[PDB]
Protein backbone atom coordinates (compact mmCIF):
# COMPACT_ATOMS: atom_id res chain seq x y z
CA UNK A 1 0.00 0.00 0.00
CA UNK A 2 1.10 3.54 -1.07
CA UNK A 3 0.95 6.81 0.70
CA UNK A 4 -2.16 8.47 -0.93
CA UNK A 5 -2.92 12.01 -0.93
CA UNK A 6 -5.95 12.98 0.85
CA UNK A 7 -8.19 15.00 -1.06
CA UNK A 8 -9.10 17.93 1.03
CA UNK A 9 -12.38 20.01 0.66
CA UNK A 10 -12.68 23.53 2.10
CA UNK A 11 -15.44 23.69 4.70
CA UNK A 12 -17.74 25.39 2.44
CA UNK A 13 -17.38 23.44 0.21
CA UNK A 14 -18.30 20.07 2.26
CA UNK A 15 -21.54 22.21 3.64
CA UNK A 16 -22.09 22.27 0.32
CA UNK A 17 -22.03 19.07 -1.21
CA UNK A 18 -23.03 16.95 1.76
CA UNK A 19 -26.52 19.48 1.91
CA UNK A 20 -28.76 17.04 0.22
CA UNK A 21 -31.07 20.30 0.24
CA UNK A 22 -28.47 22.56 -1.84
CA UNK A 23 -28.96 22.25 -5.67
CA UNK B 1 -8.66 -4.58 -19.89
CA UNK B 2 -8.08 -3.32 -16.36
CA UNK B 3 -11.20 -1.95 -15.60
CA UNK B 4 -11.12 2.06 -16.17
CA UNK B 5 -13.29 3.89 -18.21
CA UNK B 6 -11.23 7.26 -19.59
CA UNK B 7 -12.91 10.35 -20.85
CA UNK B 8 -11.91 13.41 -21.98
CA UNK B 9 -12.37 16.33 -19.40
CA UNK B 10 -14.52 18.35 -21.86
CA UNK B 11 -17.22 15.94 -21.69
CA UNK B 12 -17.87 15.42 -18.25
CA UNK B 13 -21.14 17.51 -18.05
CA UNK B 14 -22.38 14.99 -21.05
CA UNK B 15 -21.62 11.91 -18.94
CA UNK B 16 -23.11 12.80 -15.70
CA UNK B 17 -26.27 14.38 -18.62
CA UNK B 18 -26.03 10.91 -19.67
CA UNK B 19 -25.48 8.70 -16.59
CA UNK B 20 -27.17 10.24 -13.66
CA UNK B 21 -29.37 13.26 -15.44
CA UNK B 22 -31.31 11.92 -17.91
CA UNK B 23 -31.12 7.93 -17.10
CA UNK B 24 -34.24 6.23 -16.68
CA UNK B 25 -34.11 4.10 -13.62
CA UNK B 26 -36.08 1.03 -15.92
CA UNK B 27 -33.81 0.59 -18.56
CA UNK B 28 -32.76 -2.77 -19.64
CA UNK B 29 -28.74 -2.61 -19.36
CA UNK B 30 -29.26 -0.97 -15.42
CA UNK B 31 -31.89 -3.31 -14.81
CA UNK B 32 -29.41 -6.33 -15.72
CA UNK B 33 -26.57 -5.16 -14.03
CA UNK B 34 -28.18 -3.63 -10.59
CA UNK B 35 -25.56 -0.33 -9.37
CA UNK B 36 -24.35 0.20 -12.87
CA UNK B 37 -24.25 3.75 -12.76
CA UNK B 38 -22.42 3.43 -9.66
CA UNK B 39 -19.77 0.83 -10.92
CA UNK B 40 -19.32 3.21 -13.90
CA UNK B 41 -18.54 6.48 -12.07
CA UNK B 42 -15.93 4.34 -9.84
CA UNK B 43 -14.47 2.77 -13.06
CA UNK B 44 -14.33 6.71 -14.07
CA UNK B 45 -12.62 7.75 -10.49
CA UNK B 46 -9.86 4.63 -11.09
CA UNK B 47 -8.64 6.16 -14.36
CA UNK B 48 -8.52 10.04 -12.92
CA UNK B 49 -6.86 8.30 -10.04
CA UNK B 50 -4.58 6.67 -12.01
CA UNK B 51 -3.20 9.55 -14.06
CA UNK B 52 -2.65 11.18 -10.76
CA UNK B 53 -4.96 14.38 -12.01
CA UNK B 54 -6.81 15.93 -8.95
CA UNK B 55 -8.46 18.27 -10.38
CA UNK B 56 -10.08 15.70 -12.60
CA UNK B 57 -11.20 13.55 -9.43
CA UNK B 58 -12.58 16.56 -7.71
CA UNK B 59 -14.30 17.76 -10.57
CA UNK B 60 -16.10 14.44 -11.24
CA UNK B 61 -16.50 14.19 -7.52
CA UNK B 62 -18.12 16.81 -8.10
CA UNK B 63 -20.27 16.49 -11.19
CA UNK B 64 -21.90 13.61 -9.85
CA UNK B 65 -22.64 14.43 -6.78
CA UNK B 66 -24.18 17.87 -7.85
CA UNK B 67 -26.16 15.55 -10.97
CA UNK B 68 -27.47 13.06 -7.96
CA UNK B 69 -28.99 15.38 -5.95
CA UNK B 70 -30.68 17.56 -9.15
CA UNK B 71 -32.30 14.25 -10.01
CA UNK B 72 -33.70 13.88 -6.37
CA UNK B 73 -34.77 17.44 -6.29
CA UNK B 74 -36.35 17.66 -9.33
CA UNK B 75 -38.06 14.32 -9.16
CA UNK B 76 -37.70 12.89 -5.87
CA UNK B 77 -41.23 12.61 -5.28
CA UNK B 78 -40.97 9.98 -7.49
CA UNK B 79 -40.28 6.36 -5.50
CA UNK B 80 -38.68 4.59 -7.70
CA UNK B 81 -36.65 7.29 -8.77
CA UNK B 82 -35.92 7.86 -5.18
CA UNK B 83 -35.05 4.22 -4.63
CA UNK B 84 -32.59 4.10 -7.70
CA UNK B 85 -30.31 6.77 -6.89
CA UNK B 86 -29.98 5.88 -2.94
CA UNK B 87 -28.74 2.11 -3.97
CA UNK B 88 -26.79 3.91 -6.29
CA UNK B 89 -25.35 6.20 -4.20
CA UNK B 90 -24.37 3.79 -1.79
CA UNK B 91 -23.34 1.13 -4.01
CA UNK B 92 -20.94 4.37 -5.15
CA UNK B 93 -19.95 4.58 -1.12
CA UNK B 94 -19.03 0.71 -0.88
CA UNK B 95 -16.97 1.01 -4.28
CA UNK B 96 -14.93 3.80 -3.06
CA UNK B 97 -14.02 1.92 0.51
CA UNK B 98 -13.79 -1.64 -1.50
CA UNK B 99 -11.22 -0.05 -3.52
CA UNK B 100 -9.55 2.09 -1.33
CA UNK B 101 -6.58 -0.23 -0.49
CA UNK B 102 -7.21 0.25 3.21
CA UNK B 103 -6.90 -3.01 4.97
CA UNK B 104 -10.08 -3.01 7.05
CA UNK B 105 -11.71 -2.79 3.72
CA UNK B 106 -10.37 -5.08 1.52
CA UNK B 107 -10.93 -8.56 3.93
CA UNK B 108 -13.59 -9.85 1.38
CA UNK B 109 -11.77 -8.73 -1.93
CA UNK B 110 -10.14 -11.78 -4.36
CA UNK B 111 -6.62 -11.03 -5.22
CA UNK B 112 -7.71 -9.04 -8.53
CA UNK B 113 -10.10 -6.95 -6.90
CA UNK B 114 -7.32 -6.14 -4.61
CA UNK B 115 -5.08 -4.71 -7.74
CA UNK B 116 -7.57 -2.50 -8.30
CA UNK B 117 -7.77 -0.27 -5.40
CA UNK B 118 -6.69 3.54 -5.68
CA UNK B 119 -3.33 4.42 -5.94
CA UNK B 120 -2.99 8.07 -5.72
CA UNK B 121 -5.72 8.98 -3.47
CA UNK B 122 -7.84 8.77 -0.44
CA UNK B 123 -11.30 9.91 -1.06
CA UNK B 124 -11.74 9.13 2.76
CA UNK B 125 -13.44 12.89 2.69
CA UNK B 126 -15.96 12.43 -0.07
CA UNK B 127 -17.01 8.91 1.45
CA UNK B 128 -18.27 11.22 4.19
CA UNK B 129 -19.87 13.48 1.84
CA UNK B 130 -21.29 10.61 0.72
CA UNK B 131 -22.87 8.46 3.66
CA UNK B 132 -24.08 11.94 5.05
CA UNK B 133 -25.73 12.32 1.97
CA UNK B 134 -27.14 8.81 2.25
CA UNK B 135 -28.44 9.46 5.43
CA UNK B 136 -31.08 12.06 3.76
CA UNK B 137 -31.30 10.75 0.48
CA UNK B 138 -33.11 7.74 3.11
CA UNK B 139 -35.15 10.26 4.62
CA UNK B 140 -36.64 11.98 1.09
CA UNK B 141 -37.47 8.04 0.43
CA UNK B 142 -39.08 7.56 3.70
CA UNK B 143 -41.15 10.09 3.36
CA UNK B 144 -42.12 9.49 -0.36
CA UNK B 145 -43.42 5.85 0.67
CA UNK B 146 -45.12 7.43 3.54
CA UNK B 147 -47.21 9.73 1.71
CA UNK B 148 -47.97 6.75 -0.83
CA UNK B 149 -49.39 4.39 2.26
CA UNK B 150 -50.85 6.72 4.20
CA UNK B 151 -54.33 7.29 2.41
CA UNK B 152 -54.83 3.48 2.30
CA UNK B 153 -53.49 2.47 6.23
CA UNK B 154 -56.95 3.60 8.29
CA UNK B 155 -59.47 2.41 5.81
CA UNK B 156 -57.48 -0.84 5.35
CA UNK B 157 -56.16 -1.50 8.82
CA UNK B 158 -59.56 -0.33 10.72
CA UNK B 159 -62.39 0.29 8.57
CA UNK B 160 -62.69 -2.30 5.99
CA UNK B 161 -63.87 -5.30 8.36
CA UNK B 162 -63.31 -8.86 7.26
CA UNK B 163 -63.88 -12.11 9.16
CA UNK B 164 -59.98 -13.03 9.45
CA UNK B 165 -59.53 -11.97 5.85
CA UNK B 166 -62.95 -12.89 4.41
CA UNK B 167 -66.02 -10.85 3.39
CA UNK B 168 -68.57 -10.61 6.17
CA UNK B 169 -72.31 -10.97 5.93
CA UNK B 170 -72.53 -8.23 8.56
CA UNK B 171 -61.70 1.84 -0.79
CA UNK B 172 -58.65 0.44 0.41
CA UNK B 173 -58.66 -3.02 2.25
CA UNK B 174 -55.62 -4.90 3.96
CA UNK B 175 -54.34 -6.51 0.79
CA UNK B 176 -53.88 -3.18 -0.86
CA UNK B 177 -51.45 -2.32 1.45
CA UNK B 178 -49.71 -5.32 1.40
CA UNK B 179 -49.45 -5.68 -2.17
CA UNK B 180 -48.24 -1.61 -2.26
CA UNK B 181 -45.66 -2.67 0.15
CA UNK B 182 -44.99 -5.73 -2.49
CA UNK B 183 -44.40 -3.28 -4.80
CA UNK B 184 -42.08 -1.34 -2.59
CA UNK B 185 -40.21 -4.59 -2.03
CA UNK B 186 -39.99 -5.62 -5.65
CA UNK B 187 -38.52 -1.95 -7.03
CA UNK B 188 -35.74 -1.61 -4.01
CA UNK B 189 -34.38 -5.47 -5.15
CA UNK B 190 -34.61 -4.41 -8.67
CA UNK B 191 -32.26 -1.87 -7.54
CA UNK B 192 -30.28 -3.70 -6.38
CA UNK B 193 -30.54 -2.05 -3.03
CA UNK B 194 -28.23 -3.24 0.35
CA UNK B 195 -30.46 -6.06 2.00
CA UNK B 196 -29.48 -4.37 5.23
CA UNK B 197 -30.76 -1.16 4.32
CA UNK B 198 -34.09 -2.78 2.87
CA UNK B 199 -34.13 -4.08 6.45
CA UNK B 200 -34.46 -0.75 7.43
CA UNK B 201 -36.77 0.79 5.03
CA UNK B 202 -39.47 -2.05 6.42
CA UNK B 203 -38.89 -1.70 9.80
CA UNK B 204 -39.80 1.88 9.27
CA UNK B 205 -42.79 1.50 7.25
CA UNK B 206 -44.21 -1.13 9.87
CA UNK B 207 -43.34 1.97 12.42
CA UNK B 208 -45.91 4.28 10.39
CA UNK B 209 -48.49 1.04 9.77
CA UNK B 210 -48.43 0.80 13.42
CA UNK B 211 -48.40 4.68 14.27
CA UNK B 212 -50.88 5.89 12.14
CA UNK B 213 -53.72 2.73 12.96
CA UNK B 214 -53.10 3.59 16.86
CA UNK B 215 -53.57 7.21 16.04
CA UNK B 216 -56.47 6.56 14.19
CA UNK B 217 -58.02 4.71 16.97
CA UNK B 218 -57.32 6.73 19.91
CA UNK B 219 -58.70 9.99 18.17
CA UNK B 220 -62.29 8.54 16.77
CA UNK B 221 -65.16 7.12 19.20
CA UNK B 222 -65.48 3.85 16.71
CA UNK B 223 -62.38 1.42 16.93
CA UNK B 224 -62.49 0.66 20.66
CA UNK B 225 -64.76 -2.72 20.74
CA UNK B 226 -64.00 -6.81 20.64
CA UNK B 227 -65.05 -6.75 17.19
CA UNK B 228 -62.57 -4.47 15.88
CA UNK B 229 -59.54 -5.61 18.64
CA UNK B 230 -60.01 -9.09 16.74
CA UNK B 231 -59.98 -7.35 13.40
CA UNK B 232 -56.16 -5.67 14.31
CA UNK B 233 -54.93 -8.90 15.68
CA UNK B 234 -56.26 -10.71 12.14
CA UNK B 235 -54.79 -7.74 9.91
CA UNK B 236 -51.36 -7.46 12.43
CA UNK B 237 -50.79 -11.44 11.85
CA UNK B 238 -51.19 -11.22 7.89
CA UNK B 239 -48.27 -8.29 8.08
CA UNK B 240 -46.15 -10.60 10.05
CA UNK B 241 -46.70 -13.59 7.16
CA UNK B 242 -45.38 -10.82 5.07
CA UNK B 243 -42.58 -10.77 6.65
CA UNK B 244 -41.98 -14.50 6.48
CA UNK B 245 -42.76 -14.42 3.40
CA UNK B 246 -40.25 -12.12 2.32
CA UNK B 247 -37.55 -13.22 4.87
CA UNK B 248 -37.59 -9.87 6.86
CA UNK B 249 -38.55 -11.11 10.40
CA UNK B 250 -35.51 -10.53 11.61
CA UNK B 251 -35.59 -6.83 10.37
CA UNK B 252 -36.87 -5.88 14.09
CA UNK B 253 -40.50 -4.93 11.83
CA UNK B 254 -42.82 -6.84 13.90
CA UNK B 255 -41.16 -5.29 16.84
CA UNK B 256 -42.51 -1.70 15.79
CA UNK B 257 -45.97 -3.11 16.14
CA UNK B 258 -46.15 -3.60 19.51
CA UNK B 259 -47.91 -0.21 20.66
CA UNK B 260 -50.80 -1.59 18.12
CA UNK B 261 -50.63 -5.07 19.44
CA UNK B 262 -50.86 -3.68 22.89
CA UNK B 263 -54.01 -1.43 22.06
CA UNK B 264 -56.00 -4.43 20.28
CA UNK B 265 -55.01 -6.70 23.37
CA UNK B 266 -56.63 -4.07 25.38
CA UNK B 267 -59.93 -4.48 23.27
CA UNK B 268 -59.52 -8.17 24.38
CA UNK B 269 -58.83 -8.20 27.76
CA UNK B 270 -60.74 -8.79 30.89
CA UNK B 271 -61.64 -5.01 32.52
CA UNK B 272 -63.17 -5.53 35.94
CA UNK B 273 -61.06 -6.96 38.73
CA UNK B 274 -57.88 -5.46 40.68
CA UNK B 275 -56.19 -9.30 38.82
CA UNK B 276 -57.10 -7.74 35.52
CA UNK B 277 -55.97 -3.99 36.10
CA UNK B 278 -52.51 -6.04 37.34
CA UNK B 279 -52.62 -7.68 34.23
CA UNK B 280 -52.85 -4.50 31.92
CA UNK B 281 -49.96 -2.39 34.06
CA UNK B 282 -47.84 -5.69 32.94
CA UNK B 283 -49.35 -6.39 29.50
CA UNK B 284 -48.81 -2.92 28.22
CA UNK B 285 -45.21 -2.04 28.31
CA UNK B 286 -45.46 -0.42 24.95
CA UNK B 287 -48.17 2.29 25.65
CA UNK B 288 -48.43 5.52 27.71
CA UNK B 289 -50.74 5.65 30.48
CA UNK B 290 -52.55 7.88 29.11
CA UNK B 291 -53.05 5.73 25.57
CA UNK B 292 -54.01 2.84 28.23
CA UNK B 293 -56.34 5.53 29.95
CA UNK B 294 -58.33 6.66 26.39
CA UNK B 295 -58.76 2.88 24.81
CA UNK B 296 -60.41 1.92 28.41
CA UNK B 297 -62.53 4.96 28.31
CA UNK B 298 -63.37 4.65 24.15
CA UNK B 299 -64.21 1.17 25.09
CA UNK B 300 -67.73 0.01 23.61
CA UNK B 301 -69.94 -2.73 25.02
CA UNK B 302 -70.09 -6.08 23.31
CA UNK B 303 -73.79 -5.65 23.48
CA UNK B 304 -76.47 -4.04 26.15
CA UNK B 305 -75.62 -6.43 28.99
CA UNK B 306 -71.91 -5.33 29.19
CA UNK B 307 -71.24 -1.82 31.46
CA UNK B 308 -68.67 0.26 30.27
CA UNK B 309 -65.02 0.10 31.78
CA UNK B 310 -65.83 1.82 35.15
CA UNK B 311 -64.42 5.09 36.21
CA UNK B 312 -62.80 3.17 39.00
CA UNK B 313 -60.89 0.83 37.40
CA UNK B 314 -59.51 3.15 35.05
CA UNK B 315 -58.26 5.21 37.99
CA UNK B 316 -56.93 2.20 39.85
CA UNK B 317 -54.68 1.93 36.44
CA UNK B 318 -53.50 5.24 36.88
CA UNK B 319 -52.74 4.86 39.69
CA UNK B 320 -50.86 2.07 39.74
CA UNK B 321 -48.70 3.30 36.62
CA UNK B 322 -47.85 6.58 38.60
CA UNK B 323 -44.27 5.83 39.32
CA UNK B 324 -43.71 5.49 35.54
CA UNK B 325 -41.82 8.70 34.03
CA UNK B 326 -44.46 8.57 32.03
CA UNK B 327 -45.27 10.66 28.86
CA UNK B 328 -48.55 12.13 28.84
CA UNK B 329 -48.46 12.86 25.29
CA UNK B 330 -51.60 10.99 24.10
CA UNK B 331 -50.26 10.37 20.01
CA UNK B 332 -47.47 8.22 18.51
CA UNK B 333 -44.91 10.06 16.93
CA UNK B 334 -45.89 9.25 13.53
CA UNK B 335 -42.91 10.94 12.22
CA UNK B 336 -39.88 9.90 13.75
CA UNK B 337 -37.36 8.10 11.82
CA UNK B 338 -35.04 5.31 13.46
CA UNK B 339 -31.57 6.43 12.57
CA UNK B 340 -29.91 5.17 9.64
CA UNK B 341 -26.76 3.27 8.93
CA UNK B 342 -25.23 1.97 5.41
CA UNK B 343 -23.04 -0.81 6.75
CA UNK B 344 -20.03 -1.97 4.06
CA UNK B 345 -21.73 -4.29 1.93
CA UNK B 346 -18.49 -5.27 -0.93
CA UNK B 347 -19.62 -6.89 -3.78
CA UNK B 348 -18.36 -9.75 -6.07
CA UNK B 349 -18.62 -7.81 -9.01
CA UNK B 350 -15.43 -7.50 -11.20
CA UNK B 351 -15.17 -4.59 -12.51
CA UNK B 352 -13.10 -5.86 -15.80
CA UNK B 353 -16.22 -7.71 -16.80
CA UNK B 354 -18.09 -4.84 -17.04
CA UNK B 355 -19.44 -3.78 -20.22
CA UNK B 356 -21.26 -0.30 -21.42
CA UNK B 357 -23.89 -1.01 -23.21
CA UNK B 358 -24.86 1.41 -26.01
CA UNK B 359 -27.95 2.34 -24.95
CA UNK B 360 -26.54 4.46 -22.31
CA UNK B 361 -25.08 6.49 -25.05
CA UNK B 362 -21.60 6.79 -23.24
CA UNK B 363 -19.91 5.94 -26.92
CA UNK B 364 -17.40 8.80 -25.83
CA UNK B 365 -15.75 6.96 -23.04
CA UNK B 366 -13.37 4.12 -23.35
CA UNK B 367 -12.88 1.36 -21.59
CA UNK B 368 -9.09 0.95 -19.98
Amino acid sequence: QPTRRQIRLSSPERQRLSSLNLT
Amino acid sequence: FQGMLEYKREDEQKLVKNLILELKPRGVAVNLIPGLPAYILFMCVRHADYLNDDQKVRSLLTSTINSIKKVLKKRGDDFETVSFWLSNTCRFLHCLKQYSGEEGFMKHNTSRQNEHCLTNFDLAEYRQVLSDLAIQIYQQLVRVLENILQPMIVSGMLEHETIQGVSGVKTYTLDSILRQLNSFHSVMCQHGMDPELIKQVVKQMFYIVGAITLNNLLLRKDMCSWSKGMQIRYNVSQLEEWLRDKNLMNSGAKETLEPLIQAAQLLQVKKKTDDDAEAICSMCNALTTAQIVKVLNLYTPVNEFEERVSVSFIRTIQMRLRDRKDSPQLLMDAKHIFPVTFPFNPSSLALETIQIPASLGLGFIARV
